[PDB]
């Protein structure tokens, strides 16, 4: 009972969902395969939207709990928190939401297969339902989009109970006492910050010397880390874990040591994190019957058209280099489909934005002053504090800044790093100057609504291309 | 300065925007302008 | 007895902000101020307190309804301590205040605390309340006198029971009712503030939609359907023919049908009358200069926003041109910039445009009626905010962003938002705009995920290529 198509997409996350609707709308005779029981992959069910929905009720019930929302003359008897309703919201959005991309594949008429995919044959693809049910395609293209898994930390085993990655972390049953993150990259600070909020005694241990992952400006990623000590979030930087042991009282006692070595020391949690990072997920894809190797960091080669070895196989998303976002791989699965009916695949990396959910948020895009030093590139500095800017002083919610880094002759906007509100919704704005290859100038020209938080973009612009914003 | 989209359809055509002149807002060359060349040339 | 190079009389958005600029390009510079504060209408009694009071109802709304209890945050019970929150507010606009004075200090740009009276095409004279005076020879002249609330004829504001603006963002205590005159966006922030702190509010209407001039129809309808919704009451194609004083201290408004009868009387406890705001220009001696007002009581100017005599420049409120405190801001920078030797522009087509209630709203560009009245051929994109992940997985979706694009060369027009985040999002449209961008342009950008923005990227797509892929 075979079935045909031109397109086979292995995979159902942000860049296999959107590839097999946008191969299907090209026209492509699309056919999408899935092991798990939902659509959407990690950023849809256990990445990116449970992660956010837990981060926007925290932050709420943060306003509440605390001194912020007396002082807007809010005032309640006693804020308690109700976890497995707040669990509750968090788990109806992704349900939604799965159930949404389901809806769009229907509508789009792209086949969802379920079940286990394997290329069988360079133009032929095996899947593997659970039962032992099997289902063959034959296609003209096929579509490497399986994602990635949680790097596991080495000695030290994750059984989502005590012992978590991020997907334990999502769903605790209660708020644990104390919490131990190991990594202060995005995905970590993140669901500390959700847990601390929610009243855990949070610490991340973290190997390198600053927080926010690869990519974040040093300046930012200092001030940022400042601001959430102050908020009660702990961090121990330059630190190894050496290694982890459940005792007698189910709590977990983990071992440290300075990166350099030495300044041993143990700290006891109810709950240990474990997000040292994600990597590419390509167990039984059948790529090794194929000839197709993977890189040292298991990723799958692809020229600039997304093209394996075997030309008619492509690749995408979290499977192959670059940033491991889930926009990153939207992208790149729009314009792979695209370029399978000859069009343009050109996608400058350097305009793909970072955002950090966290309150304050943080978000960036373009180069940050290390890389712009690295690269030997000569440059302007422009800097403008929320504190000075209207909508969020009246706000009353003024951490952080906007910085911008501008070419120190062509005034052209080399980087746009943003830390306090709304920075996320903000990086946009940032993100399209850069593909227009604005200069500070541009931006400063734009007539920004007032009161918005954009306008400490607009002036930090103005800051960096005239040297001095109108407001600092 | 070539405009998204008319740098999207200068590569899907294989043409130099040199080829042609930028007729949009602080230089730029838009993606009417992308177009007039693929139409000024497979015209 | 002082002189300087340029002397700007008001010291609200576009005033104070042409003022600095001013002595940033070397001018000397004085700015005179009536009020006991600096800021304007914005700071003081408009953009600032509103969107302070918008923000904390807008919590007090989620805390005391059933928003927080959805999300497993439980409280017994939730109650108004307006004297609060009102200082939030007034905290915040006193940080603000000090911070231009500040600011003019830093700038070395003089203040002169008085009511200026242009006496001489180069001299300007203020007057103090004592009534000292100071002298101010200058070679140019710089008006941004701004606004203020257009009264109801037959109604007398007292800033008790029948306020303005400025009287609805300090009222002390929750009104049981309330009535407001006119649904223009002012309007419609002040009656929402109110009406989530617990007021039964209604508002009356000459015209057929709420939010004022230039706002898309679709939108303004469909907001206006989320605002009854949430039980903000309306009143439209009706006038108000006159209200009366009550034995209890209540008024009595009565109206009918904008056509013509079907006469009622509504009984409120506070009465809001906003209809409009106006120029003002009161005893400044343009009589005297030659300077004559244009119908609507505005100052004429040109491109370099001269008026008749070439060193006397108007700006922000006094002249044509929406009245917003941006559009104010950015003719004080241009008219400076001009002032010192530079070109000059500003298509007011891509100056946005936000109401701060929620959902909020904003756009910049055309509307589909100005289109067809243009004659424009166009194309729609709209995309819901109830298919965006953001909004869904914040569980906040009302509206869509709906883009406007010509038939052929696929050029963005006009960009409409109406839901979470408008405010900030219409800035990335107003970029766009200024570039000449087309759908496929922005649906070309990438934008991070999830973020509110990406509904943006998705209209003008769905705009651009006839389709979007989440929805
Ligand atoms: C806790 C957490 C928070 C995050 N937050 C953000 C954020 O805020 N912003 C952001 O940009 N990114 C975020 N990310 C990262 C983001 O989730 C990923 O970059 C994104 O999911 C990558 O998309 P993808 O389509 O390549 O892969 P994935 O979504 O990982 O996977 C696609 C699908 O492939 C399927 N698959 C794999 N092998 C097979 C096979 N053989 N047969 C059938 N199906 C198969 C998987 O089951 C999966 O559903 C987060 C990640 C985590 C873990
Ligand atoms: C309740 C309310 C809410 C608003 N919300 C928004 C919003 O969200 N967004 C937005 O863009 N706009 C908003 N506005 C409008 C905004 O406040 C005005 O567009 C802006 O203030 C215009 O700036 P301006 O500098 O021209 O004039 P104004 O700020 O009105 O006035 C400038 C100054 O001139 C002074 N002045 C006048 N004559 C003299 C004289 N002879 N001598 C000395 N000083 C003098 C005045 O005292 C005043 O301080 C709102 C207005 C109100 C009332």
């Amino acid at each position: 009972q075979p079935i045909d198509a031109d397109v086979t997409v292995i995979g159902s996350g942000p860049g296999g969902y959107v590839a097999a609707i946008k191969a299907a709308q090209l026209g492509f005779k699309t056919v999408c395969i899935e092991k798990n029981e939902t659509l959407g992959g990690t950023c849809l069910n256990v990445g990116c939207i449970p992660s956010k929905a837990l981060l926007n009720n925290s932050h709420y019930y943060h306003m509440a709990h605390g001194t912020d929302f007396a002082s807007r003359g809010i005032e309640m008897s006693e804020v308690r928190l109700n976890l497995d309703k707040m669990m509750e919201q968090k788990s109806t959005a992704v349900k939604a939401l799965t159930g949404g991309i389901a809806h769009l594949f229907k509508q789009n008429k792209v086949v969802h297969v379920n079940g286990y995919g394997k290329i069988t044959g360079k133009n032929q693809v095996t899947a593997t339902k659970a039962d032992g049910g099997t289902q063959v395609i034959d296609t003209k293209n096929i579509l490497i989009a399986t994602g990635s898994e949680v790097t596991p930390f080495p000695g030290i085993t994750i059984d989502e109970d005590t012992i978590v990655s991020s997907t334990g972390a999502l769903s605790l049953k209660k708020v644990p006492e104390k919490m131990v993150v190991i990594g202060a990259g995005v995905i970590g600070v993140e669901l500390g910050s959700v847990w601390q909020r929610l009243g855990a005694d949070v610490t991340a241990v973290e190997f390198l010397g600053h927080v926010g992952g690869v990519g974040i400006d040093m300046e930012i990623s200092k001030n940022f880390q400042r601001i959430l000590q102050k908020q009660g979030f702990k961090f121990k930087l330059n630190t190894k874990v050496t290694g982890a042991t459940k005792k007698s009282d189910g709590k977990i006692d983990v071992s440290i040591e300075a990166a350099s070595g030495g300044k041993a020391e143990v700290i006891t949690c109810d709950v240990l994190l474990v997000c040292i990072g994600r990597r590419p997920f390509t167990k039984n894809l059948g790529l090794e019957e194929l000839g197709i190797e993977l890189d040292p960091r298991g990723r799958i080669p692809v020229n600039t058209r997304f093209q394996t070895k075997i030309p008619n196989i492509y690749a995408i998303g979290d499977v192959v280099a670059g940033p491991m976002l889930a926009h990153k791989a939207e992208d790149e699965g729009i314009i792979c489909v695209e370029g399978m009916a000859g069009g343009a695949v050109h996608i400058d990396y350097n305009c793909v934005p970072s955002v950090i959910y966290t309150h304050p948020e943080v978000a960036w895009v373009g180069k940050s002053e290390e890389q712009l030093k690295e690269e030997g590139i000569e440059y302007k500095v422009g800097k403008f504090p929320f504190a000075a800017n209207s909508r969020a002083k009246t706000n009353a919610d003024t951490d952080g800044m906007v910085k911008i880094l501008g070419q120190k002759s062509t005034d052209r906007v080399l980087g746009a790093h943003i830390l306090g509100p709304g920075a996320g919704e903000m990086v946009n704005e940032a993100a399209l100057a850069l593909e227009y290859g604005a200069s500070c100038e541009d931006i400063a020209r734009v007539c920004h609504a007032h009161p918005t938080l954009s306008e400490a973009f607009r002036e930090a612009n103005l800051a960096a291309s005239f040297g001095k914003s109108i407001n600092f | 300065r070539l405009s998204p989209a008319a740098r999207n359809i200068l590569e899907k055509h294989s043409l130099d925007a040199s080829q042609g002149t930028a007729t949009g807002p602080r230089g730029i060359f838009t993606k009417e302008d992308a177009l007039k060349l693929v139409q000024l040339k497979q015209t």
